[PDB]
RNA sequence: GUAAGUUUAGAUUAUAGCCAAAAGAGGGAGCUCUUCUGGAACGGAAAAAACCUUUAAUAGUGAAUAAUUAACAACA
């Protein structure tokens, strides 16, 4: 199956595109050093709301509003 | 503009009779010009059921 | 069973106004049960729709056919109830405006064999309807000339709509 | 567009140049549109409407000026 | 002869940026045929019906046979003998009795 | 037999179905069906135009003639509408008149009145009235309303709204609503005009013009069974309208068709009539 | 005791049916849920076959003015004309001497692209090039 | 579907907007029931949101007939002669009172498939198209070939 | 970068693929196996469960794009 030139060009617009992704990931703005630590509160803070929302399961409550509203069906003109 | 509707309709549908001279031309590219006069696509309107196709003459 | 063919006769229209034309009359005839073949018989009331009460029974006399007999019959007894009851002055002037057959009650028993075999036997039988209105035979239809059919193409091609536009 | 000329913008007319104004006629509905995905054993009962809402519109006037 | 089209089929085409240059002005003056590039109305002194029966000759065994007939019209219009053939009474009952006309 | 009341009064709803598309009831005006309030009516009526109406005088517009006579009937067994009747026809033939004049005062004053009498029409004031639901509100004897009752109802209104609301609300309602009318009217379409080309060269001399000399411009399929001809009408040498046709006597009609437009300003392309004026 | 209801119900889409296929329940079922699927794909396409008309219509009249279909759309756009394919073909049905001029200003911005390609880029931009 | 179904194309009943707006809606029928728990969302209604639809709408006549009835209904005419009848057997206040809405707002116009959304009476104003448009003329309209 | 995880108690159902593509082992074609990876268009490769482009599905007479059966005799 001989290759059409389209599919060529396409091929090394790719490869031409993951070029560029290489050399802006050449350049880490900050090194080892400085990245230690950096988000360590946020990521803390973050697991306790997520703690918080899983153990805050609970059968839900029941009110007297719910059995005395059903009387109401019986509205009528008076 | 301003014409009639049936004679601005009759107009714009009308057929239209062309005339190719074949002497030492070759018949593919005549053909594709052909196919595309007689199927009438030469016209701006053209419609796959409006039978808009025209007359072509070869010599 | 279903008798709506002799209801058709029993119709008595509104008095007709000054400003109306003579009613023609409308005769319902049929026979309901008869010892034939609807689809023999259909054949019989197809040739004669649409012709003359004097040629439909000429034809009916020289017919080889049971059926035809049976036409004829019903034919007649249709015709002596159009001048005793339906005011038909002229007895020539009738032609058959409808006719057609219909399925009757059968008969069901078993067709023996001489070897051991059996068969489904059915006693056919079969309804006649047909309809006469006062009054000679349409005159036929004339075919279109070659004329006609050109004025009308050009006609259709004028009354194209375009199709998918603003 | 004008009997013999036009006016095109780059890609809109300055809004001085053309008002346009238009009336509201009608709030309607769609008529009812059916939806069936296709699936092994598809069923009659797997059936869906589509009665999207619909809007009508008069146009009224269309104005020009000479501010060129 | 700034314009790119030629002016003298259609319209005379004016193209012109405006002066802030928002917008594109397009001057479309109609062009009418010249006198001399016409010819006159013929000068000799028939309606197409006439013509229309005139082509559709009777001519052999008084009205012609129906396939003859198609073939005469057939011939004529340039269309195949196919579509002039009658339909059945189940597709002509079909046929929607009040069809649309917008426009 | 199949048990319960439900499922046979089901099978009664569905022969009442069948029942009423094999024999359609006869047609009965609004009037005389119940929950039927002429007054109310009226007010909405009234209302819903967003015009002020004098209820005696409105009345008396909708009274007709022949209803009167049904009352007698019974009776034996009231104002009729002539009056404002002819206020509103004679008041609308001067408005309608006015109304052309303005926009095309090139056109002559033959045309206005084949204009006049066709936006006046009995079949176009009969559609009018009859999709306004005047009809339900005309006082008739007899249902569907006869069409010359109808119009002159019509008419008779206007006379009733000029007295409540004068002449000013009044022609703004016929602009809106009777003018409208004319939206997508080709001016042969509303006028008959025979013999185009003798009526061209008499508005020419009118002006001192030269009568064109036809000419042919284009022409396609000469021979053929489908012949198309473009004739344009040459005046001194100058093209002045050009129109197609099958035949060169069609063409030649066709384009002095267009001429007579161009004459009195009714070129297809020209500016619409406004509706927007609230003056 | 609604079953007849529920037949009724297939029957009202499948009246228009031929043959036993319109009285056989077993077989007016299937065919109903057919259509509906079918004028459920049909949607989709509808929009894309009706693009492709307008294309072709606007191909044609673009050749008639001597102009290929992706040059003038290309120069249009370099024009800062957002008009769609759709009202494109109306202007020329409705508009011709309008399109003429359309047509003049893809003409002219070709001619402009090809000055500037022929230019290398060291020419100014055109008059009519100008952004 | 469609092949089964009618269709129609875009139209106004009598260029209403053209002037003035003119509602369609021209007359409200409405029966309940004194007691039916299928009309107590409609027995609401009456109480509280009947009063101001009729004061925002005073061109619409409204019939309110509560009498003995199994299913309470509405009936809407329209100017055009469009009838159109609504079940309101156990239906909400809020319910009732957007259909109502709905109705006044909707006209007598037929809802089936409108094939073209867009009507004008003058489609052209440069004129149609036509074969002999762009073709160039000449010299004493000679016709190809033609020697003279 | 991110939001689930461990333990305790109760409890079943599933426990048979298919094809493509890799790594091995029998072998010498091709096969026969064992191991890893991927797949289930309404687009494309001609029709094409298994390959390629494709995050769900809604109305619209809009728009930018992806894959995409085609390709351009020899002597110093």
């Amino acid at each position: 199956r001989t290759v059409s030139f389209q599919a060529k060009e396409s091929m090394i617009r790719r490869l031409e595109v993951e070029a560029e992704n290489h050399y802006w990931l050449s350049m880490p703005y900050m090194t080892a050093e400085q990245e230690c630590g950096h988000a360590a509160e946020r990521r803390a803070q973050a697991f306790e709301a997520i703690k918080a929302a899983a153990t805050s399961k609970f059968p839900k409550h029941r009110y007297i509003a719910d059995q005395l509203d059903h009387l109401n069906i019986s509205k009528k003109w008076s | 503009s301003s014409f009639s509707r049936a004679p601005q309709q009759w107009a714009t549908f009308a057929r239209m009779w062309y005339l190719l001279d074949g002497k030492m031309q070759p018949p593919g590219k005549l053909a594709v010009i052909a196919s595309n006069k007689l199927q009438g696509l030469n016209k701006p309107v053209y419609h796959q059921l409006s039978d808009c196709g025209d007359h072509v003459v070869i010599i | 069973i279903s008798r709506k063919w002799e209801k058709k006769n029993k119709i008595v229209y509104p008095p007709q106004l000054p400003g109306e034309p003579r009613r023609p009359a409308e005769i319902y005839h049929c026979r309901r049960q008869i010892k034939y073949s609807k689809d023999k018989m259909w054949y019989l009331a197809k040739m004669i729709r649409g012709m003359s009460i004097d040629q439909a029974l000429a034809q009916l006399e020289f017919n080889d056919k049971k059926g035809a007999q049976i036409i004829k019959e019903v034919l007649l007894e249709a015709q002596d109830m159009a001048v005793r009851d339906h005011n038909v002055e002229f007895r020539s002037n009738l032609h058959i405006a409808e006719s057609t057959s219909g399925r009757g009650q059968c008969l069901k028993r078993i067709r023996y064999h001489g070897r051991g075999r059996f068969g489904i036997m059915e006693k056919v039988y079969c309804h006649y309807f047909v309809k006469l209105v006062e009054g000679p035979p349409p005159p036929p239809e004339v075919p279109k000339t070659a004329v006609d059919h050109a004025k009308d193409y050009i006609q259709q091609l004028r009354s194209r709509t375009i199709i998918h536009t603003l | 567009g004008a009997d013999n000329f036009t006016l095109l913008g780059k890609p809109l007319l300055r809004k001085e140049l053309v008002r346009v104004e238009a009336t509201v006629i009608e709030k309607t509905e769609s008529w009812p549109k059916i939806n069936m995905k296709f699936r092994k054993r598809k069923n009659f009962r797997k059936k869906k409407i589509i009665v999207n809402p619909q809007t009508i519109l008069r146009i009224n006037t269309i104005e020009i000026a000479p501010r060129l | 002869t700034y314009s790119s089209l030629p002016d003298d089929y259609n319209c005379q085409v004016d193209l012109a940026l405006t002066a802030d240059g928002r917008t594109i002005v397009c001057y479309h003056p109609s062009v009418d045929i010249p006198y001399e590039h016409t010819k006159p109305i013929p000068q000799p002194d028939e309606t197409h019906e006439q013509i229309l029966k005139a082509k559709l000759e009777v001519r052999k065994s008084k009205q012609l046979e129906q396939g003859p007939m198609i073939e005469q019209l057939s011939k004529v219009f340039y269309t195949t003998k196919h579509r002039w053939y009658p339909h059945g009474q189940y597709h002509n009952r079909r046929k929607k009795l009040n069809p649309p006309r917008d426009r | 037999v199949k048990k319960g009341f439900r499922a046979a009064f089901r099978f009664q709803k569905e022969l009442e179905r069948w029942r009423l598309l094999r024999c359609p009831p006869p047609p009965v005006r609004r009037s005389e069906k119940p929950n039927w309030d002429y007054h109310a009516e009226v007010q909405a009526f009234g209302s819903r135009l967003q015009e002020t109406f004098s209820l005696d005088l409105l009345k008396t517009a909708f009274i007709n003639s022949c209803y009167i006579k049904s009352e007698e009937a019974k009776r034996q067994s009231l104002k009729d509408n002539q009056e404002l009747f002819e206020q509103g026809l004679s008041f609308s033939h001067r408005c309608l008149t006015q109304f052309l004049e303005d926009e095309f005062p090139d056109l002559p004053a033959e045309g206005t009145e084949s204009l006049v009498s066709f936006l006046t029409g009995e079949a176009v004031v009969c559609h009018v009235a009859r999709n306004l639901a005047v009809e339900q509100l005309t006082l008739s004897a007899e249902f569907p309303v006869p069409l010359p009752v109808l119009r002159q109802t019509f008419f008779a209104v206007i006379g009733a709204l000029l007295q409540s609301s004068g002449p000013e609300r009044a022609a703004l309602f016929i602009r809106d609503f009777l003018i409208t009318q004319m939206t997508g009217k080709e001016l042969f379409e509303m006028w008959t005009v025979v013999n185009p080309m003798g009526l061209l060269v008499e508005e020419l001399k009118k002006r001192n013009i030269s009568a064109p000399e036809s000419r042919l411009t284009r022409q396609s399929g000469s021979t053929t069974a489908l012949p198309l001809y473009f004739v344009g009408l040459y005046c001194d040498r100058k093209l002045i309208a050009e129109g197609p046709g099958e035949t060169v006597l069609v063409a030649e009609e066709e384009a002095a068709r267009v001429a007579l437009r161009k004459l009195y300003g009714f070129t297809e392309n020209r500016r619409p009539w406004d509706y927007s004026k609230p003056k | 005791t609604d079953r007849y209801w529920r037949v009724q119900e297939v029957l009202k889409h499948a009246q228009h049916f031929r043959g036993r296929k319109n009285r056989c329940y077993r077989l007016a079922v299937r065919a109903v849920t057919r259509a509906f699927v079918k004028c459920t794909k049909a949607r989709r396409l509808k929009k894309r076959n009706l693009r492709t008309l307008w294309i072709n219509r606007i191909t044609a009249a673009s050749q008639e003015h001597g102009l290929k279909y992706p040059a003038f759309i290309v120069n249009l756009i370099k024009c800062q004309v957002e008009l769609n394919r759709k009202v494109l073909v109306d202007l020329a049905i409705y508009e011709p001497k309008t399109f003429k001029s359309l047509a003049a200003l893809a003409k002219r911005r070709q001619q402009e692209g090809f000055a500037a390609a022929l230019g290398d880029g060291k020419e100014p931009e055109g008059i009519f090039s100008r952004v | 579907t469609g092949r089964g179904t009618s269709s129609r194309f875009l139209t106004s009943v009598l260029h209403n907007g053209l002037g003035r707006y003119v509602q369609q809606l021209q007359r409200l029928s409405l029966s309940l029931s004194r007691d039916a728990p299928s009309s107590r969302g409609a027995r609401e209604f009456v109480e509280r949101e009947v009063t101001d639809f009729a004061r925002r709408n005073p061109g619409v006549v409204v019939y309110v007939n509560p009498r003995p009835c199994a299913m309470p209904r509405i009936v809407a005419e329209y100017l055009n002669g469009a009838v159109r009848e609504e079940n309101v057997n156990s239906k909400s206040v809020e319910e009732i009172k957007s259909l109502v809405q709905k109705l006044a707002d909707q006209s007598g116009l037929d809802v089936i498939r409108i094939r073209k959304p867009f009507h004008t009476d003058n489609p052209s104003i440069q004129g149609q198209w036509h074969p002999f448009t762009n073709k160039r003329t000449a010299l004493h309209g000679l016709r190809p070939r033609e020697l003279r």
